[PDB]
């Protein structure tokens, strides 16, 4: 019939005293079953602990007992509760943890967290209110935000962006979260957490120079190497990787979209187009792609790489062979030489013609004219078709005449006949 | 100064009939020179000179043997040459009349630019094309239409020979979210005495960005049931919505299950946003279970929303 109730602290040395029973004159007590955890005097009906009691490794920390008397036996029903001690603190489930936000996220943005939990006793438990973060907030951009649940089971942590993220200025955030307990020691844990800035397409390509400049002579062989240009994007990842290209597709140039070498692809004339400014783009892989612009200015060089070339210019133009009367006089022109030599002077340097036989008989003279180019063949002496009816005159024509052997620019030249008849 | 070596410059219009006057060799020589019997004529090989011009080597009047296209070629030189030696060096210019009209590739260019540019950015528009010289070539540009001044500006700068090339520049907020859609004119005109003009319509259209996370319509939702209920029954159907145009803007769902407290028993669809029941409750070992839902939608980098859910679970009896 009767019930006692004892308490007993855990963590107690061997040997505590958790209560004495009410006994009755006469009796002696023993405890019906062995119990791993008590032991009764049975002349005292003192109760006693056999160990050290952990009340968090018990399966109830209610236990039950039945005291039982010698004479005639009567038994009596006793309840230990073994109280609590707040000898744990709230743990987390993981001591770190990386959380993200996007640079150039809202203000109010947030992202969950983890909250704690503690083996004690409710009353010694974690105080959900509690959450602080305590290092790495320097800079004020976080702050908590706790979500109690109604239901009073449990709770749920955010960390709020207050605005203002920018990867660029700092990727990377490392926060210090303290929780606390409700216990006669208060107890405290902590939790590291890691925040990423991640990345966003906000920065477009820039060109190391807003100008570039390439010297390349004409003759250049299609692969060889032009201008290298380069740009540099403050992103990250995607968002920092570079595609050239460009602007004008229509050149005899060619861009590596990953390296922004420019080479020659089509064979060059300066004498076609001397110089090339273009826009070069480079644009980035993100999306949203940004794209930065440069200029280039190409100039080529020029090269010896056209012959002169001698035309004789005579009054049948129709026909290959020129006349002259025996009749004309010492100066008349009988025919022009005109050079023509499409490269540039300084390719070029002195142009000179000189004749190559034909005129052994000095009948004919050729004279330069004061305009560039234009020499005149007259007739230096008298004519009779008896004694020579028909001559054949030859003359070579060279550019870079008189250049000092070792020169830079090998020199070109070609030949031309002019046969000429008598009439009477 | 010296009689012997002359020089002379003609001009002559562009575009005229062939067979026209350009000049007369002699008027070159020094006064008072017996006309000689003939001239010999010089031009360098690749000058135009046999091909377009009509040398008279008698008389010397030189006329044009087609009609001269100055965006062909623009100049011609020879040189005269008497039969006793003397020469007159002639040039030849053609004059440019203004026979080209400015002229757009497309009447309908479409530029797409993305919402919330940068202030500054600047896209490169099309030129009026002019193959006319000076003040004959395009001149400048014109813009109008709704956001012409406020929310783009026009803006020309030399490229190469100093041709005008056209940019149009951001200056205003873009935002696709409230208008998507801009049109625009651009105007263009060379020198002439009235110049000769083009017109382009130029539609700009607002590329989405994902500048708005998926909101669910309530904070936190609660839903009470048996612990009867029998797995394979919806429990609760959640909301949420996302501002931006496709990808950006296609909500899809998910159960939080590190940080939900009651996990198991659930699950929701992807695209629907239903909650629905996949094990059986049990009232005594469980009577609230307490989730968070979560939507993405569909960006390169999803953006993320979430919402509480409470569901009371009640006991049989
Ligand atoms: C006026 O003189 C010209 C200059 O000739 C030089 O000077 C004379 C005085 C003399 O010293 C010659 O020995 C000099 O070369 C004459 O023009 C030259 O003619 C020669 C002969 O044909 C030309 O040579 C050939 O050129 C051809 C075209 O370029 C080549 O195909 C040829 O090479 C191959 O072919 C032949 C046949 O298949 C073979 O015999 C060769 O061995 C080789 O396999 C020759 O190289 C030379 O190019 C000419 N030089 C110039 C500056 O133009 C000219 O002769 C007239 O024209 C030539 C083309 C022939 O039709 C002659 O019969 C003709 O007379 C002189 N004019 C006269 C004499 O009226
Ligand atoms: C949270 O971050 C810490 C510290 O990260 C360091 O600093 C960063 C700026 C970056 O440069 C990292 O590379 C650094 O390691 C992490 O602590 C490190 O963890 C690794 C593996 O766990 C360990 O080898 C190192 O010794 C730790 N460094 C220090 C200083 O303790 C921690 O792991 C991160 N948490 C998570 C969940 O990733
Ligand atoms: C039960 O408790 C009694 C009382 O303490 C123990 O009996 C004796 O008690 C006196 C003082 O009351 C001590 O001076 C003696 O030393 C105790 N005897 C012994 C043998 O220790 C009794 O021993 C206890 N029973 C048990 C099993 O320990
Ligand atoms: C969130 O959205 C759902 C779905 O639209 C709403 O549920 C509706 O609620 C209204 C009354 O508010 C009822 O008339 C409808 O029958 C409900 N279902 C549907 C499919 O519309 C819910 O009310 C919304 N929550 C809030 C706070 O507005
Ligand atoms: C949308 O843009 C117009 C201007 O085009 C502006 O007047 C209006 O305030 C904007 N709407 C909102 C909701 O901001
Ligand atoms: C008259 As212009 C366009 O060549 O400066
Ligand atoms: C896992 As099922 C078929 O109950 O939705
Ligand atoms: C459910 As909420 C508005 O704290 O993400
Ligand atoms: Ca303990
Ligand atoms: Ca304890
Ligand atoms: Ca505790
Ligand atoms: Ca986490
Ligand atoms: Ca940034
Ligand atoms: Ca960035
Ligand atoms: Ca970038
Ligand atoms: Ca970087
Ligand atoms: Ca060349
Ligand atoms: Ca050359
Ligand atoms: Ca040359
Ligand atoms: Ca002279
Ligand atoms: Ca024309
Ligand atoms: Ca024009
Ligand atoms: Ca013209
Ligand atoms: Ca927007
Ligand atoms: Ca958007
Ligand atoms: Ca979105
Ligand atoms: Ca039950």
């Amino acid at each position: 019939e009767p019930r006692q109730v004892f308490q007993v602290l855990e963590e107690q040395p061997p040997g505590t005293l958790v209560g004495t029973i009410q006994t009755r004159p006469g009796f002696t007590y023993r405890l019906s079953e062995s119990h791993a955890l008590f032991a009764i005097n049975s002349s005292t009906g003192a109760l006693y602990t056999t160990s050290t009691i952990d009340r968090e490794s018990l399966p109830s920390d209610v236990i039950n007992l039945v005291v039982l008397s010698s004479a005639p036996t009567y038994p009596t029903e006793v309840r230990v509760l073994v109280r609590d001690l707040n000898d744990n603190a709230p743990v987390f489930p993981d001591p770190s943890i990386v959380v993200t936000f996007k640079e150039d996220s809202s203000s109010g943005r947030q992202v969950i967290l983890d909250t704690a939990t503690d083996s004690d006793i409710g009353s010694n438990g974690v105080d959900h209110r509690s959450y602080r973060i305590i290092r790495g907030n320097e800079a004020g951009r976080f702050r908590l935000d706790i979500t109690l649940n109604p239901s009073g089971e449990g709770a749920f942590l955010h960390l709020v962006s207050k605005g203002g993220l920018d990867r660029e200025v700092t990727p990377q955030y490392q926060l210090l979260v303290e929780v606390e307990d409700k216990g006669e020691p208060k107890r405290r844990g902590y939790l590291q957490v890691n925040v990423t800035v991640q990345d966003i397409n906000d920065n477009p390509p820039v060109f190391g120079s807003s100008h570039y400049q390439a010297g390349v002579p004409e003759d250049a062989v299609v692969g060889s190497s032009v201008l290298q240009v380069a740009a540099a994007d403050a992103d990250e990842g995607t968002n920092a990787d570079i595609r050239y290209r460009l602007q004008d597709e229509g050149t005899p140039f060619q861009m590596d979209p990953e390296t922004g070498l420019i080479t020659v692809r089509e064979p060059l004339d300066f004498e076609a187009r001397r110089q090339y400014s273009l826009t070069v783009q480079a644009m980035d892989r993100g999306v949203p792609s940004l794209t930065g612009r440069a200029e280039a200015l190409i100039q080529l060089l020029d090269v010896n790489d056209n012959d002169p070339v001698v035309k004789f210019r005579y009054f049948p133009a129709t026909s290959r062979y020129a006349s002259v009367d025996e009749n004309a006089q010492v100066g008349t022109v009988v025919a022009l030489l005109t050079v023509t030599d499409a490269d540039s002077p300084a390719a070029n340097g002195n142009i000179s013609v000189q004749i190559l036989g034909g005129n052994e008989q000095r009948h004919f003279e050729v004279q330069s004219s004061k305009v560039p180019n234009l020499s005149l063949i007259k007739v230096a002496s008298a004519l009779d078709r008896e004694r020579i009816p028909s001559y054949n005159l030859t003359v070579s024509v060279s550019d870079n005449y008189g250049a000092p052997p070792g020169a830079a620019v090998q020199a070109r030249s070609s030949v031309a006949s002019l046969v000429i008849f008598v009439n009477d | 100064a010296d009689p012997q070596a002359g020089s002379l410059d003609l001009q002559i219009d562009e575009e005229q009939p062939a067979g026209t006057l350009i000049g007369d060799i002699s008027a070159g020589l020094p006064a008072g020179t017996a006309a000689p019997l003939m001239y010999f004529i010089s031009a360098q090989e690749g000058s135009g000179v046999g091909t377009d011009l009509a040398i008279d080597e008698h008389s010397g009047v030189v006329r044009t043997a087609r009609v001269l296209d100055r965006e062909q070629r623009d100049r011609y030189r020879f040189t005269a040459v008497t039969p006793d030696g003397a020469t007159v060096e002639v040039t030849v210019r053609v004059a440019d009349i203004n026979d080209h009209a400015p002229a757009f590739p497309q009447a309908r260019a479409a530029l797409q630019v993305p919402e919330h540019t940068a202030f500054g950015t600047r896209y490169p528009l099309e030129p009026a094309r002019d193959a006319d010289a000076g003040r004959l070539g395009t001149q400048g540009y014109a813009l109008s239409g709704d956001g012409a001044g406020e929310t783009f500006r026009l803006e020309t700068r030399p490229g190469p020979d100093g041709t005008p090339v056209p940019e149009l520049v951001v200056t205003g907020e873009l935002d696709r979210e409230n208008r998507s859609h801009y049109m625009l004119q651009l105007e263009a005109y060379d020198g002439g005495s009235p110049p000769r003009r083009a017109q382009a319509l130029l539609d700009v259209t607002l590329l989405d960005i994902n500048d708005h996370a998926p909101a669910f319509n309530q904070s936190r939702y609660h839903a009470v049931v048996s612990e009867s209920l029998a797995p394979g029954s919806p429990v609760l159907q959640v909301f949420a919505s996302d501002a931006d145009a496709g990808v950006n803007g296609a909500v899809t769902y998910e159960i939080n299950r590190r940080q939900s407290e009651g996990d198991g028993p659930f699950s929701i669809d992807a695209h629907t946003g239903l909650l629905q029941l996949e094990r059986p409750l049990d009232f005594e070992q469980r009577r609230v279970h307490e989730l968070v839902v979560q939507a993405r939608d569909g960006g390169a980098h999803p953006e993320l929303g979430s919402a509480f859910v409470t569901v009371h679970v009640r006991d049989a009896n």
